[PDB]
């Protein structure tokens, strides 16, 4: 697979982008 | 006062205070009872966190509505940082590789909280591994990226952190 | 080959381990503050030690200085607000007329000192603040570069008589 | 003199004591 500091990368903005549509407004 | 005025070094002074409290109060509610998860980090149970201040409150409030996303995180997470076997030695390479990665293609408040995320998450896993000592590396870590990587300018021109108040549901 | 970013990390690690000593002498000479009682440490370690030794080497001139630094930081009050304006002042004009190891061990002790007052005058959770004070200065006015050129942080492990 | 002045003479005086004990 990937390495992991490109997963992680990867899973925070996955992350930050579901925050952001929950939150953001 | 008018948006715009806000100093970088300013956010980033804020940034330490808010990503304490942000530590501190994602490690509290994420305990269990009767032993049935991961023991306690003591650093940041005992974490001192300045008098009660609007910047302490951007931090828990961060940490509490981020809770039920967190957790679904968790054991990808979990895999991904034992995969990535940061050290004393590479943690501030790897952050920072990690950290460019993620703003890459822009900068929102969710991404920013991911960012706080990381570093408690980061923070949380080196001292499992017996890296003590090392969370004000870390929090040094979140505010130096911020400061050179333009966060901090973004958050300062919303009128910094308090700002991230008026995110929720 | 020590980068100035390097030096700035060790600076961390350097002050942490000194405010932890010197803390834990002045209790051996007022209250203790916990904050500095119970604050984590790497584990032994080569910077570690190197806060350790200059707290320890430091002692009796410290001792000395005790009575000027304390009632100086009860006259200049600082606070949350303007900390970090007097540190930078004061630090400025600590390295204005030359460096040696021996100010930049002074820069040490102040650090210690201003968190030290502040937490007895209530401001708790602070200590963090002061790290990146000293951290921040040594950085950006040129005094890391000065450590590095001398082999980073461990050339004070050399100091002593 | 103000007492960020004063406090700065200071760190100068124990400084240089310091190294002239420390520094070889
Ligand atoms: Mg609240
Ligand atoms: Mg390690
Ligand atoms: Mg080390
Ligand atoms: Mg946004
Ligand atoms: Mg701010
Ligand atoms: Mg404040």
């Amino acid at each position: 697979d990937m390495r992991p500091e490109i997963r992680i990368a990867q899973e925070l903005r996955r992350x930050g982008d579901e925050f952001n549509a929950t939150y953001a407004r | 006062g008018p948006l715009g005025s806000m100093s970088e070094e300013q956010v980033a002074q804020d940034t330490e205070e808010v990503f304490r409290s942000y530590v501190f109060y994602r490690h509290q509610q994420e305990q269990e009872a009767e032993g049935v998860a991961a023991p306690a980090d003591p650093e940041m149970v005992t974490l001192p966190l300045q008098p009660s201040s609007t910047m302490g409150q951007v931090g828990r409030q961060l940490a509490i509505i981020g809770d039920d996303i967190n957790r679904r995180y968790d054991s990808e997470f979990q895999t991904m940082l034992q995969h990535l076997q940061p050290t004393a030695e590479n943690a501030y390479e790897y952050f920072t590789k990690i950290a460019t990665s993620l703003f890459e293609s822009g900068i929102n408040w969710g991404r920013v909280v991911a960012l706080l995320g990381f570093g408690y998450r980061l923070a949380l896993h080196v001292y499992q591994h017996g890296l003590t000592g090392f969370l004000g590396q870390v929090t040094r870590f979140v505010v130096d990226f911020m400061l050179h990587h333009s966060i901090a300018r973004w958050i300062a021109q919303r009128g910094g952190w308090v700002a991230a108040l008026n995110l929720g549901n």
